[PDB]
């Protein structure tokens, strides 16, 4: 699997392209969100934001 | 199995009410997952053997003496039957709550 | 100043759910049903006796023969029968108040108030 | 045994002592907690393999932290002298 | 150049969250969870000397505040000692790992410490267990705390508050 | 929306930000420069550490480095981003 | 702040301290182990050795042997001083033995000391067993040292500080006599009298069965300090020297702290 | 190989109590009473005395010819 997927990169326009030029994905994932920066495989948890704002009065 | 994490002097070890300090300390969290009841049973049997001076046989299916007899004899010899002890902290002198 | 005071008697002292927890229930005037958690070292109350309780932001004078603490008012709920449930957290120990007009709805306090709660023997 | 000062104010002192361990640190902390005007006193052993302690003292401004440490040392010395004079009598 | 790249890209504290999923890979272990539960339980009361001993292992120095209980005897509490480290605008409502059996109260009115309630950085009820500080537990209070105050506050918290758990565990007795 | 809305959002977000790779490359280049000649652009007396890496990080943080980054898009468009605050 | 005595055996000493803080008592307990100097073997000069034990093992066995360092605390320089040269701070002992035809055990009574007031505590400690036609010839050097440096310099075996108990009998439960491991209680005319209260270790096991007939507390300001020496020094000397070491350390700390304020 | 000079846990001398205990037990006396009257009360020293093997009596026959 490493030898198969070794030469993929993310360009400055959001696309995923191999180093040989061809295109794999028009935009990484579906919304260009890194799994490492996601809230457990989610772009943003709106319930968590509402909690962070008004949880001291719930 | 396991490696030595640190070596602690006798002054810093948690002595008991009779002055006995442990030679090796073993974390409780290693017991419930590995499920080695024989470890605790051997600890109790060894304490009984040292206190009484009587032979202890741990052959499978034919262990003599039984645990209840060993615990009763341990209680008769000045120690708590469940092989527990009251321990003080060697660094501060405060008595542990358990 | 929004001090709240009352005088009433202890109903019961149960055993609770945790190891050495205890719950003290008090039935009080004006349909108050104060019920607070204590531990073994804090148990200075009997099965039935007359006591006086005060809840106020200002720190009151206390002795060494009465029980009191400070915490926060963090829970205000309405019941289906028109009643109210109020909770004060003394940094973990819960004081639950069952009243009619509520403690925040009645404009007595607001959300997350640093309040002192004292109970003394009369 | 060498001392050094990490931080120092009128009501704060952080002192690192090399060559010492729990025997003196616990005694000093216990004595400091009895001196009036001291709000916080603690000692720490940064690493068991290194013989060195760190003492943190925080007062309320009535008494300097260094003065509090000196008073604690005086109390400990008084207790030691009393202990010697009483053990010698039995 | 190699040293600069290693320092700026490969530091441990910069990689608390794993790339497989959104969740911390570095977190509380086994003694830490037991110590956190024993310190956070409702029935823990500490004196001034015990509080000083517990806090001597961390870098915290400053005002302890008034004790949680003033009379008859001045007693602190485990949640008050824990609350000295949470940021003053952190809110969290969620169940604990002990809320699976008969302790499931499903709301804030719980006779048990089976529901965690934090308001403005004050821990008002609930205990710490695997579901609050445990590793590989996404959407825990540790995860949100890291996500909102950087790997910087994540590292500071893991360095400071996680040692009081061990200190209190060895202050009490934990055997089998 | 050239091709997709998400791509426009991505480009707008990264128009005025530095990726971690760019920061690491800038710090590495500056550290290599300071190791031989290249006297610092800041006051190197209050600094906690006298090693080149810390000085490079401090200079990048204060925004005194005269370094620009060229981002070449896949369609040939080029974008120049400057790290000096000026 | 009086000090009371419980028992004085050959090597054991048990005291009650009535107005001392726990920190000071624990410090005395630790210094009784760490900061009291005794004589012990430091180096061994080997000339011959045919015994089954190697040189390092024999040297270790010799070092573990306690010597009577009671009168030597006033004639020999302590380790804190210069002590590594300037002869006059090292004692010398010799051991020259040989077996002729039968195996022979060598005891600690075979060690000949140059200075006569420093002798082994016990003369019946087996050192090495020699086979036929085996011989040993060695010279060992003794010096003062603290237990902090090595455990062979510790003058005690056990040092204990525990709480002061208070046991009160409210009812007449007969279970308590057969539950307490320390034998605190006894049955006299069916009354459950307390014979020796100071033997309770606050085990709190009688509360699990009686629970209403026995009450257990700990006195807030009294502590029990029990030490047992090994034979080199008497217990009172050990306690006095431990407190003197505390005094020296505190004096040095204050002297170098107030200076350079 | 040979009896240790001191108990491992506490520094109590235990080497001088081996040749009495080893003899009176072989004479038919129960180990507990002999250990109690010899002055051994902590079970660490009892462990030290009760589980010694004394191999050196066999190794004296096979010694290095140096
Ligand atoms: S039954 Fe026995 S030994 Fe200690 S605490 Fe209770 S007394
Ligand atoms: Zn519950
Ligand atoms: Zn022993």
């Amino acid at each position: 699997l490493i030898n198969a997927l070794s030469d993929l990169r993310i360009e400055y326009d959001g696309t995923v392209r191999s180093l040989y030029g061809d295109i794999v994905q028009v935009v990484y994932g579906d919304d260009a969100v890194h799994p490492m920066y996601s809230a457990h495989s989610k772009s943003v948890n709106v319930n968590r934001v509402i909690e962070r704002v008004i949880g001291w009065k719930r | 199995k396991g490696v030595v994490g640190i070596l602690i002097d006798q002054v810093d070890m948690p002595y008991t009410a009779k002055g006995i300090v442990p030679d090796i300390i073993l974390n409780p969290h290693a017991l419930p997952s590995r499920m080695t009841i024989g470890q605790i049973m051997e600890a109790i049997g060894g304490k009984y053997a040292a206190l009484s001076g009587k032979p202890v046989d741990a052959t499978p299916f034919l262990e003599t003496p039984k645990l209840q007899e060993m615990q009763k004899e341990i209680l008769k010899l000045g120690h708590l039957p469940d092989s527990t002890e009251v321990v003080y902290d060697g660094r501060t002198g405060q008595k542990l709550k358990s | 100043k929004e001090m709240m005071q009352g005088t009433c008697k202890i109903s019961s002292i149960e055993k609770g759910a945790l190891k050495n927890l205890y719950v003290v229930k008090m039935d009080c005037d004006n349909d108050l049903k104060i019920e607070f958690d204590i531990t073994k070292e804090l148990s200075i109350f009997s099965k039935d006796e007359e006591v006086t309780f005060i809840i106020s932001r200002e720190k009151p004078e206390y002795s060494e023969k009465d029980f009191c603490a400070h915490g926060y008012l963090f829970l205000e709920r309405q019941q289906e029968d028109g009643s109210f449930i109020d909770e004060i957290s003394l940094y973990g120990l819960i004081v639950k108040i069952l009243s009619k007009n509520g403690l925040i709805n009645s404009k007595l306090f607001k959300m997350m108030d640093h309040v002192y709660y004292c109970v003394k023997k009369k | 045994m060498e001392i050094k000062v990490i931080k120092e104010e009128q009501n704060y002192l952080e002192l690192q002592i090399d060559g010492e361990e729990h025997t003196i640190g616990n005694l000093l902390k216990g004595m400091l907690l009895k001196v009036p005007g001291v709000k916080f006193a603690a000692y720490s052993l940064p690493h068991p393999l290194i013989t060195s302690i760190t003492i943190k003292i925080l007062t309320d401004g009535s008494i300097s932290a260094r003065e509090a440490l000196i008073k604690a040392i005086e109390l400990a010395e008084n207790y030691a002298n009393l202990f010697i004079d009483e053990v010698k009598k039995i | 150049e190699a040293i600069a790249e290693a320092r700026e890209l490969m530091l441990v504290h910069k990689n608390i969250i794993t790339p497989r999923y959104g969740g911390p890979i570095i977190g509380g272990g086994q003694d830490y969870i037991s110590g956190a539960y024993l310190l956070s339980v409702k029935t823990t009361l500490l004196t001034v000397e015990e509080v000083a001993t517990i806090l001597g292992v961390t870098d915290f120095v400053g005002e302890l505040g008034e004790p949680a209980i003033l009379a008859p005897k001045p007693y602190y509490t485990g949640k008050q000692v824990i609350s000295l480290f949470l940021p003053k605008d952190f809110n969290f409502h969620g169940p604990a790992n002990i809320s699976k059996g008969p302790r499931a109260c499903k709301d804030e009115i719980c006779p048990h410490d089976s529901f965690i309630v934090i308001k403005n950085g004050l821990l008002l009820e609930g205990v710490f267990d695997k579901k609050a500080i445990g590793n590989q537990q996404p959407e825990s209070m540790l995860h949100w705390s890291i996500r909102e105050y950087g790997t910087e506050y994540g590292k500071w918290l893991m360095d400071n508050v996680f040692k009081m758990f061990i200190r209190f565990l060895e202050m009490r007795g934990f055997t089998m | 929306m050239t091709i997709d809305k998400i791509n426009e959002i991505f480009k707008e977000n990264w128009k005025n930000k530095l990726t971690k790779y760019e920061i690491a490359r800038i710090i590495s280049a500056r550290a290599l420069q300071l190791s031989m000649g290249a006297l610092p652009l800041i006051d190197t007396s209050n600094l906690k550490s006298d090693d080149v890496i810390s000085i490079a990080e401090e200079e990048l943080k204060r925004g005194v480095l005269p370094i620009t980054i060229r981002r070449i898009y896949p369609n040939g468009q080029v974008e120049l981003i400057s790290v000096r605050k000026i | 702040m009086p000090i009371s005595l419980i028992e004085r055996n050959g090597l054991r000493l048990r005291l009650v301290l009535e107005n001392y803080p726990l920190e000071f008592v624990n410090s005395i307990r630790r210094a009784s182990i760490l900061y009291v100097p005794v004589m012990a073997v430091d180096e061994v000069y080997f000339i011959e050795n045919n015994s089954p034990l190697y040189d390092e093992i024999l040297a270790h066995r010799l070092a573990l042997v306690p010597f009577v360092s009671d009168e030597a605390l006033e004639h020999y320089r302590p380790p804190e001083e210069c002590a590594e040269n300037c002869d006059g701070c090292y004692n010398r002992v010799y051991l020259d033995v040989e077996a002729k035809d039968q195996p022979l055990m060598i005891y600690s009574r075979d060690l000949k000391s140059e200075d006569q007031m420093i002798t082994p505590v016990s003369g019946a400690i087996p050192i090495v067993l020699l086979g036929s036609k085996q011989k040993i010839s060695l010279e060992a050097r003794l010096r003062l040292g603290y237990g902090k440096e090595h455990i062979k310099y510790s003058p005690v075996s056990v040092s204990i500080v525990r709480y002061y108990p208070k046991v009160t009998v409210l009812g007449n439960c007969e279970k308590a006599v057969e539950v307490c491991p320390e034998g605190v209680f006894a049955m006299e005319n069916n009354k459950l009298v307390v014979k020796n209260e100071l033997s309770c270790i606050l085990c709190e096991e009688c509360l699990k069965y009686c629970a209403g007939s026995v009450s257990i507390e700990s006195v807030e300001n009294k502590f029990i300090l029990e030490i047992e020496s090994v034979g080199s020094l008497k217990p009172e000397r050990i306690l006095i020297e431990a407190s003197k070491s505390l005094l020296r350390k505190l004096s040095e700390l204050k002297s170098k702290l107030e200076a350079g304020k | 190989m040979i009896i240790p000079i001191r108990c491992f846990t506490c520094g109590a001398v235990v080497a001088d109590k081996w040749e009495p205990f080893s003899n009176r037990v072989m004479g038919g006396e129960d180990p507990e009473k002999v250990l109690t009257e010899l002055g051994v009360n902590r079970y660490c020293c009892r462990r030290m005395l009760l589980s010694h093997v004394n191999i050196i009596r066999e190794i004296i026959h096979y010694t290095r010819p140096i």
